[PDB]
């Protein structure tokens, strides 16, 4: 324009890339933008009803193959006879298998207890996870209500009750809504209230990485702003592994032996497992939890291999290779791999061998080859999902855990490389200047693989850290039945003697907005955390004392009475604007608003007692001309005050001269004109 | 991101000194080349100036009505720009941007109310509009400055209320008439905030 | 000289329906680059002007998708692919080959698209109390019309009218005209519009 | 051995014998047949698709749930075909039932 | 020389504009980039194959 | 879609002319001015020069190597851009490559091996490299122009095979030096293709 | 005066690997504007080169996602995040801000990283037969060293050649043929090498 020959044309060139540099990070916000693990729930066998619990079985190196369930009452009798080709006998003898499944709280979530006998048991725990994977991730269960979120469950149609045209006598019509494994994820969104793409895929043993990676290939677009994605399988019959074991495709004591020379066949397993997951830049920004970030998904049919469920070698090292290219990193940065492991004798070599194509391509650092399976058993459609709760509490405990039954490596792979290094101990996993970056595989008998790169979460230096002690806020316990809230006042109190000396507004703070508003109430506000622990005991056996039970219906409406005269005492509120200022404040603007029509200002009146108001001017209570507007000043600066603290009325209504509180903070009248 | 937030509006008599800061946070502030577009009451966008940036010399265009009146200065250790406004005159009544482009203008900022009038604080003349035998409605002409709001059976009637944007009189004064349209004996209560005035009207053929 | 630009400054977009604002340059905006310099700013009804285009066809970062830019180097095209219930207010077309520009133009401005309406003129004679205090202001209050360009007169001659106007409503998405008559004590001792919701002049007076 | 989807949307209903008491000659075969996973991935294998083939499983919107997702593994690209579509045959009574 | 910043900036906004429209219809590929329908196969109720 | 496919390349001696034409096809041709830079055989890039925009008008800005030699134009109506090279000499042996910009070479044309030698078409003067006592190579000295194809055993052997790139001496021919390393015997074939000339070589120590 | 541009000339890239190189220039590229103007370019072994960064950072459309750039216009550093078989050739850093620019600079010789190899030292004393046509050859073959930093002297020097193949792929390592074309009589009066393959200098003769 004027000075040299350019100041206009720089000005369209900073703008021609600065809206480059923000269409160039719209690509790589829709197409690789990191997907927070927010909260990870699992119901895997072994009694696992928690990641705490599973962060126990791995470290110390536990199976869990213990036997078949009894708690179903299944004819185990005909599952054996020495005969192995019996029209009904099953090869597995054991197995991982939970007791969660002959076990539902149906009246929790608005299921009556007919329409719940007709939950196939899939659905039961994933309704349970459902609620879990929230509880803990911060996010209120019930918050959630037409908020796009979407629940993508990964599930093997599994059998459950009366066949749909043989139906019960109360379970009739709800066999076939409880059952099809189309209402697993939508029973969620429905119970949830949630409001996003309610997907139940169906991928096989893969389901659950699929699921995954549907869930973050529908985050980086943008259809729902959260997603809980995941995978069940609970057997209700043993209608899976009496054909699994017609094909001989089962080991005859329920061990994945993976990557063992000992290797018989799937050790197969049920169980469960959710992941809620968000964009990473949307985890941070409303400060939920991340505990990984999922950075690429895959998904890659077998094609034509030699088999329905034989496995392909070379579609494994195009899917280990497209969650490789599509997180943009490379074979060299992932530490370990949670492999699919399925304990068989031609599909571990198989899946070793595209682990020595896609990873072990001239590795620095050997490849920590490692199964969830083993130490749990092929948890089949929860099996991917296992893994990534495996590998983020890998990230989260500095630790790889074992890989329990591979000791004697089996003999048809080649571990010449020194590029794979199965777990066969505790190999440390500190966290160093390279990110962790793990690979969960699940590879399906559909022919369906699946790989996922897990990468740890960007070391939060500060975050939410500490200011000072202080006032102490309501322990928020609440419960949806009388026998459930002794039970959480025996679990809050059960993990504070287990971890002592945890700061009472952090118990306060993910207690109240961690949690949901449930009918059977029983807050308390405890001066002490051992003042707490003494009335989470009491609670346990429903006695409150220092506690405040209540009941409710998801009730709210709070209504603001004002008493006219009668409530005042010698020392109305002495301290509750010296211990906060959102009650000397709150009398700041009453006392600004009432010096103009009052000489007497209200400060001083209830800074002092009554046996020090004598000699200022202000009788306690008989000068009318003085606490009437004091009365009025207290009224509103606390009506304020519960204003502040989230209380705010459905109706106002006065007694006498609460009236006129109720109208100053009804709106009708100014906060000036009713001090006047 | 970027954000151009303004700060230094305000109520002056012709002929004072007035200060118009820009506070820019999400940009290199040195590179861009602030400038400062007025927008009087209801009308088009005028370009006052802007100063170019301290790479590009940092000399300062300025308009042809505002030459020898406004300067315009910028600082990158305190990253603010400024219009430094002298000798107003009742031109100046207006919304003052602060864009961060010379020949592209970019974020805008929000919009700085600078007023320059001669008068003074009163509040207004309720002074009412009986139907011809229809609508009732009513003045608060000679108000001044705008906050203004009126409501008619008190916050009551909301349809078919119609609050004509305010209007200035030669005088420096503000006038608006709200007018409700409904066969029928309906009250309009004005509250003109700076003065804390709120007369009520009701009104009859 | 200067380049003077002009568009179709009352142009009307009702919703969910494809509009065109242009511009026509009496000067050739194509610099030699092969860059146009002509800019497209949207100022949303009482906000923060915004950048929809520079360079004549590229659209800013954070501007809909909907607006698109063309043009050759003196008539130019807006191409709102959607017109939505935001895509309303001025729409500037500004030039950057001769800078300084005192001026963004007249604006195109942009309303919600209905049929004609019908001007209710309602000629309200000022309460007396007025005339006791020592003014005159007969309002001659148009309501519920759509387009916006009534002439407003007051015989019986004008030029002591000021003018109120509102901006379109959302549920009739009409204007409504506040002509004030201020005046003073004895020339107290009529109105009519010409907008197109009618034709011929509809005189009543106070 | 190309890129292409399979995303067929299915129920999950009821064909053979219930697998636990399994079958005379469908013994092994039984679990291949009854299981809404095979019901893409056996398609990806006799073809030799080698794109994700995904079940759906949404009842009354399983195929166009299935088209969305196939929409999508095109929009990203991770398959450059895709066959997405659903069926429902109800080899039982059980649903009318 | 270059005719100083008058035949470079002006080089350079000519391919930071047309990288921009080249990175701007990568993401009306990424979101809205129209599928077809190559073919279709129905088997539906009565005689329909 | 963009490309800047070029032709025009060939053999030629020190003191002739020659054209480079340069077809543009995917942009507004007349919006870049286009420069013509050269691969001299296996150095770095040296700009040769360019022409500006016909509407920026401006002017051909040559290097100094090529002022009062080298000339370039461009046509929007034909849509090509010239070098025309004349009074060559033997630096121009070289591959001048069409880069669509003047300051930012974005696209890039495939590049022509223009060749300005003083000799003539002959073949190989295939010499044999008799091993030590070890690897078995061959020579190819003194044949010119470039193609070149040399293999062992006749295509048979292409493990260990090495063959050297193609050498210039100061006489204008050219010197393949193709070596096989294996214990041992071997063959090695060459075929000058503009002359067909296929001689064969029977090595031992 | 003139920018003097220079850079890492002989990078090592393994495969996978997080690779940098860096361009120092004399003079300050970065421009009033707030933009360097400095930019990045790539010839890939024997092809058309193709840009890759523009004004210091920028990178240009179809130049894959591992080309960053970061830095002044003084110090500035192409950062490939993940170096593959297509990451390798000559990286020219090449300026902007003065042009007349006879030269596109040495380049970044970029290599597929390895460990160091033994150059394998093959003197080949010519054929007679090519002593009874009027020239003479010995060649001193270097076989399979990397990297590429050996010279080849001829002693009891200055008619040596230079033949060096580009990397090749299964041994990554280069092959030097250092020629002699020698004339009929000299003939009747050795070579060695200082690559750091090894130390001590390796002199076989004819």
């Amino acid at each position: 324009m004027a000075s040299t020959d350019s100041e206009k044309v720089a000005e369209y060139l900073r703008r021609a890339t600065l809206d480059l540099r923000a269409a160039r990070q719209r690509i790589r916000e829709l197409e690789g933008e990191p997907v927070a693990v927010v909260a990870m729930a699992c119901r895997l066998p072994g009694g696992v009803s928690t990641p705490e619990e599973f962060w126990e079985l791995l470290s110390e190196g536990r199976d869990a193959v213990a036997g078949l369930p009894t708690d179903r009452g299944w004819d185990l009798d005909s599952l054996f006879h020495p005969d192995p080709t019996r029209s009904g006998t099953a090869h597995q003898r054991g197995g991982g298998f939970l007791t969660e499944a002959t076990a539902f709280d149906p009246a929790f979530f608005g299921m009556s207890p007919r329409e719940a006998l007709a939950v196939d048991p899939q659905q039961r725990l994933m309704l349970e996870l459902s609620w879990e994977v929230l509880e803990r991730a911060g996010i209120p269960p019930t918050s959630l209500q037409a908020s796009p979120t979407g629940v993508f469950v990964g599930l093997i149609p599994q059998e459950y009750g009366p066949r749909l045209a043989e139906g019960g006598e109360g379970v009739e019509g709800y066999l076939m809504t409880g059952t099809t494994t189309s209402v697993a994820s939508g029973r969620i969104a429905y119970t949830l209230g949630l409001e996003g793409p309610a997907i139940s895929v169906d991928t096989a043993c893969s389901s659950s990485l699929v699921a995954v990676h549907l869930a973050c290939q529908s985050l980086r677009r943008g259809e729902s702003s959260l997603a809980m994605a995941g995978g069940v399988t609970v057997m209700p019959t043993p209608g899976m592994l009496v054909d699994f074991s017609r094909m001989n495709s089962l080991a005859p004591d329920g061990r994945c032996k993976a990557f063992s020379a000992g290797a018989n066949g799937f050790g197969m397993a049920e169980g469960a497992g959710m992941l809620l997951l968000e964009r990473l830049s949307d985890a941070r920004r409303n400060g939920h939890p991340v505990l990984a970030v999922l950075r690429g998904t895959a998904v890659n049919s077998d094609g034509a291999s030699n088999g329905l469920s034989a496995p392909n070698g070379r579609a494994q090292v195009r899917v280990i290779q497209q969650a490789l290219a599509e997180s943009g990193l490379g074979p060299a940065d992932i530490d370990a791999v949670e492999a699919h492991g399925t304990g068989t004798r031609l599909g571990d070599p198989i899946e070793a061998r595209a682990l020595f194509e896609a990873y072990g391509r001239d590795r620095e650092q050997p490849l920590h080859l490692g199964s969830v399976k083993s130490n749990l058993g092929h948890t089949q459609a929860a099996a991917g999902v296992a893994g990534v709760i495996k590998m983020v509490l890998a990230m989260r405990a500095g630790t790889l855990p074992r890989t329990l039954h591979a000791s004697e490596r089996s003999k048809e792979i080649d571990w010449s490389s020194g590029a794979i290094s199965l777990l066969d101990e505790p190999e440390p996993w500190p966290a160093g200047a390279r990110p962790r970056r793990a690979g969960v595989s699940s590879f399906g008998i559909s022919g369906t693989n699946a790989h996922a790169i897990i990468e740890e979460a960007p070391q939060v230096v500060e975050g939410e850290r500490v200011e000072a002690g202080d006032v102490v806020a309501p322990w928020v316990l609440s419960a949806s039945s009388a026998e459930g809230l002794r039970a959480q006042a025996a679990r809050l109190a059960a993990h504070l003697r287990e971890h002592p000396g945890q700061d009472p507004r952090d118990i306060a703070y993910s207690l109240a907005t961690g949690r949901a508003a449930l009918p059977h109430r029983a807050a308390f506000a405890p001066v002490d955390e051992s003042a707490a622990l003494r009335v989470l005991d009491g609670l346990a056996t429903g006695n409150a004392d220092g506690a405040a039970v209540g009941t409710s219906r998801a009730q709210q409406r709070a209504v603001f009475v004002f008493p006219g005269q009668g409530w005042q005492w010698a020392g109305m509120a002495v301290d509750l604007l010296d211990t906060s200022p959102v009650f000397a404040a709150a009398l700041r603007e009453c006392a600004d608003a009432l010096e103009p029509h009052l000489d007497f200002e209200v400060i001083p009146f209830l800074r002092a007692e009554a046996a020090r108001r004598e000699q200022d001017a202000a009788l306690s209570t008989e000068r009318v001309d003085v606490v009437q507007p004091v009365m009025f000043a207290v009224m509103v600066s606390l009506a304020s005050m519960w204003r502040a603290h989230g209380v705010e009325p459905a109706a106002v209504i006065g007694h006498s001269q609460g009236e006129i509180a109720a109208a100053c903070v009804a709106g009708a009248l100014s906060l000036d004109d009713a001090a006047r | 991101e970027v954000q151009l937030v303004q700060s230094g509006g305000g109520l002056v008599q012709p002929g004072r000194s007035l200060r118009l800061s820009c506070t820019a946070s999400g940009f290199t502030f040195g590179d861009y080349a602030m400038s400062w577009v007025r927008q009087a009451p209801g009308k088009g966008l005028e370009w006052v100036g802007f100063i170019r940036s301290k790479a590009y010399g940092g000399t300062t265009e300025y308009a042809a009505s505002v030459k020898g009146r406004f300067t315009i200065s910028r600082d990158d250790s305190k990253s603010i720009a400024y219009l430094q406004m002298n000798s107003l005159k009742t031109e100046d009544t207006a919304v003052y941007y602060c864009t961060r482009g010379g020949t592209l203008f970019d974020y805008w900022g929000q919009g700085t109310l600078v007023t320059v009038s001669s008068a003074s604080t009163k509040g207004p003349s309720v002074f009412p509009l009986a139907p011809s035998s229809a609508a009732l409605g009513c003045l608060v002409k000679d108000y001044f400055p705008e906050p203004v709001t009126v409501s008619w059976n008190s916050g009551a009637l909301t349809s078919g209320v119609h609050t004509f944007p305010a209007v200035l009189q030669s005088s420096g004064l503000y006038s608006l008439s709200s007018v409700v349209t409904v066969p029928s004996t309906y009250i309009c209560n004005v509250n003109h905030k700076p003065s804390n005035t709120k007369v009520d009207k009701k009104v009859e053929p | 000289d200067v380049v003077m630009t002009q568009s179709p400054l009352s142009l009307p977009v009702t919703p969910g329906e494809p509009a065109s604002i242009s511009c026509r340059s009496s000067q050739s905006l194509l610099h030699s680059n092969g860059y146009n310099y002509l800019d497209w700013y949207l100022q949303k009804p009482g906000q923060s002007p915004q950048l929809l285009i520079y360079l004549g066809s590229n659209r800013a970062s954070g501007v809909p998708d909907r607006f698109s830019g063309s043009g050759s180097g003196t008539d130019f095209t807006l191409k709102i692919s959607r017109v939505e219930a935001e895509d309303v207010g001025v729409y500037y077309c500004m030039q950057s080959l001769q800078t300084p520009r005192l001026t963004f133009g007249p604006g195109t401005k942009v309303d919600i698209k209905r049929t004609v309406a019908a001007p209710s003129v309602f000629i309200f004679p000022p309460s007396d109390e007025q005339l006791k205090s020592g003014t005159a202001s007969v309002v001659c209050l148009l309501n519920n019309f759509y387009p916006r360009g009534a002439k407003v007169q007051w015989k019986v001659q004008s030029g002591n009218s000021q003018e109120s106007v509102t901006e379109q409503d959302s549920k009739d998405s009409t204007y409504s005209l506040s002509s004030t008559l201020t005046l003073s004590k004895a020339d107290y001792e009529a109105c009519e519009v010409t907008h197109q919701g009618l034709s011929s002049p509809v005189t009543k007076s106070f």
